[PDB]
RNA sequence: CUAAGAAAUUCACGGCGGGCUUGAUGUCCGCGUCUACCUGAUUCACUGCCGUAUAGGCAG
């Protein structure tokens, strides 16, 4: 009757590592490889409260006296040197291939339902939307956070690391592609055509994206934050800690993915937001809501199991949702 | 098991999210169960064609970094976690603590076969070093190495030598190779004569107890500590049977139907991070598994150690 | 075929108000550093001439 697969689970193809945060000036950007380490060093911060207050605590005496017992932090701060005013964030990338292969399914007939499917979409359309959208966050550096909302010139630099050495490299004015456009550029399409023989090829293809972006001498850089559940005792407590691999700042993995992932301008909302990021039930962490929602027919479960089971493939846009899924991961699967 | 013809090194590969939770009572360093499924995984996947058997695996870990912290005004330490995505409704998911940590470990893998003649040596290290570049050691993706002074190549090295001192030679020569790290090894017999000097101390104990005794620091009245003579970890050294052993079709929500379920649980056994020329023999110090299904008992550790 | 497979911690912050560390003090007796050597391995790829030449030759 073919059901579903009890058990799927699709590995992370697009498969970054931690962009390492380092710091000089602009117009020596080319020498920037002995560029030193941006580092995460502690302070003190003194604040009064700016919460709301609840509305049985608006008594100025309270709050009069709560202004004389401030909360007293050490947080972690990343800041360029008052020399510098580039930030160079450099990470690596395998996009490794075999995108459509699941890494565990139960039903042979599933899996063999399941890869007859993707064949189909690659030999109909192939990844070039998908890859497109990918060299496209790429290229405009929205790996860079909020290292990017203020900077006057990013520029990114991606080289096609082949067996020792630079294959083919790319140089982008990450400010001139748009951080919600994925229109097309001709070194756009030869970096979309290689994560697309990556992406399709057995073996995987190796980036090296370096990011450098003018914010100012001495401005704080924004490295990624750590889920630090029981901070402890709050007299010693570090209230806010960066991220950091060894002495040198740094953003993790799975956010530089997220960035990475932000393709979806297919989800049923009106795109006030632009691109999101491909998730099943497609939810924004920032916005707290999750789009493609099961009560409409627009989630990857959905979608997948119309396309593979009962053959109901979806438009172009929703089938290239799903296989921006299955290039990004994930365990599915009921009991 | 069977002795290595050749001796393999896969050199430093960088992991960037391993699981630092080696098992339920261990944390740390992640299990050799992974190194020892990574080094079947690479014969599953290239060693069938290359015509040799990759079997057996030595880890160096030449750095460790675990993404820990430790809490003010607390004694023990905790794990940094990942954001997951939020739920359909738009709320946190409940978080599920994983560990994890950036290690930097060099394999020494056992091959032996007829393809050693068939091939170059360079190239079937070629092919495994590219084959392991897509992979992954414990949960962890293996970076890849671009644009640094220089990338780090391999050397499969034919344990079968004309002579001793040449044999010393290049033993040495590997041996100065992987040296910044600590090789893993297994050492079950100090764990069980250790229980049997914890029996004639005390009886009624089990060897739990016995493997706790190793892994503490234990204060002495006249104050001295006990000394300890190497660093003697607690590792998971393989699962021993809950259930008896289903059939393919039978159990459910299996990863597949075809291969026969059985409810496991850990062993912890006791482990040595001892440098790498204190064993003055490379081919030993790999490990391997060890099965016996019909009992149970799956397990892995490095025989011909000692 | 790896306790397999998957993942955005993040937003904001005034630590400063102030201050006498002072007195006092024996480092000190004594001593065998000898012995013996190739810096020279072509180690100064020089100075000049004929030639339009950087091409090529020549002298001491």
């Amino acid at each position: 009757i073919l059901s579903t697969a009890s058990v799927l689970a699709f590995e992370r193809k697009l498969d970054p590592s931690d962009a390492l945060m380092s710091a000089g000036a602009w117009a020596q950007r080319d020498a920037s490889q002995e560029w030193p380490a941006v580092t995460v060093r502690e302070k003190s911060v003194r604040g009064t409260i700016s919460n709301r207050l609840k509305t049985k605590d608006r008594d100025p005496a309270k709050l009069d006296a709560s202004i004389q017992s401030p909360n007293l932090q050490t947080v972690d701060v990343a800041n360029l040197p008052s020399d510098a005013d580039t930030l160079k964030v450099r990470f690596t990338l395998r996009v490794l291939g075999g995108a459509g292969t699941p890494s565990a399914c139960n039903d042979a007939a599933y899996r063999d339902k399941l890869l007859q499917t993707v064949a189909t979409y690659v030999n109909d359309q192939g990844f070039a939307e998908l890859a497109r959208r990918y060299a496209h966050n790429l290229a405009n550096a929205r790996f860079l956070w909020r290292n990017r909302v203020g900077a006057e010139a990013v520029e990114v630099r991606i080289n096609h690391i082949r067996q020792g050495e630079v294959a083919r490299a790319w140089r982008f004015d990450a400010l001139a592609i748009g951080l919600r456009d994925f229109k097309a550029d001709a070194e756009l399409d030869a970096l979309a055509e290689l994560i697309a023989s990556g992406l399709s090829g057995s073996g995987h293809v190796l980036l090296e994206v370096v990011a450098f972006a003018r914010i100012g001498d001495g401005q704080e850089v924004f490295p990624s934050q750590e889920l630090i559940l029981d901070k402890g005792d709050k007299k010693g407590q570090k209230s806010k800690t960066l991220y950091s691999v060894r002495d040198a700042a740094a953003i993790h993995s799975q956010k530089i993915g997220n960035a990475l992932r932000t393709i979806d301008t297919w989800y049923p909302d009106e795109d006030g937001l632009g691109p999101i990021a491909v998730e099943p039930y497609g939810s924004v962490t920032s916005q707290g809501k999750a789009y493609r929602q099961p009560k409409q027919k627009l989630d990857f479960y959905t979608l997948l199991d119309n396309w593979v089971l009962r053959d109901e493939a979806p438009a172009v846009e929703q089938q290239h949702y799903v296989i921006a899924n299955l290039i990004r991961g994930g365990v599915f699967g009921e009991a | 098991v069977t002795d290595p013809e050749a001796l393999l090194l896969l050199p430093r590969l960088s992991i960037q999210n391993a699981n630092a939770i080696s098992s339920p009572l261990t944390w740390g360093f992640p299990s050799p169960g992974a190194f020892t499924g990574f080094v079947h995984a690479l014969q599953r996947r290239v060693g069938i064609s290359l015509d040799i058997e990759l079997d057996g695996v030595g880890i160096v870990c030449h750095r460790f970094e675990a993404q820990i912290s430790q809490p003010a005004g607390k004694r023990t330490k905790v794990f940094n976690l990942t954001r997951n995505p939020l739920n359909r409704d738009g709320s946190t998911a409940a978080i599920v603590e994983e560990g994890r940590a950036h290690l930097e470990v060099s394999l020494l893998l056992g091959v032996h076969g007829d393809g050693l003649d068939d091939h170059p040596a360079q190239e079937i290290a070629r092919q495994v070093q590219e084959q392991a570049g897509a992979m992954r050691l414990a949960g962890g993706s293996i970076l890849p190495w671009c644009n640094e002074r220089f990338p780090a190549p391999n050397a499969e090295l034919l344990m079968l030598g004309g002579s001793d001192e040449q044999r010393r030679k290049n033993q040495r020569r590997l041996t100065r190779r992987l040296l910044p790290g600590f090789a893993l090894v297994s050492r079950e017999a100090l764990l069980q004569q250790h229980l049997e000097t914890l029996r004639t101390t005390l009886p009624e104990a089990t060897t739990l107890d016995a493997l706790l005794d190793l892994c503490r620091i234990n204060f002495e009245p006249p104050w001295q500590v006990r000394d300890k003579p190497g660093w003697l970890v607690p590792i998971p050294a393989g699962y021993n049977a809950l259930s008896p052993l289903y059939l393919p079709g039978e159990v459910r929500n299996a990863r597949d139907r075809e291969t026969p379920l059985r409810f496991v649980e850990n062993l912890f056994g006791l482990g040595e991070w001892l440098s790498p020329h204190r064993v003055a023999a490379l081919s030993d110090l790999l490990w391997y598994h060890h099965a016996e299904p019909d009992k149970g008992l799956y397990r892995w550790s490095t025989p011909r150690f000692v």
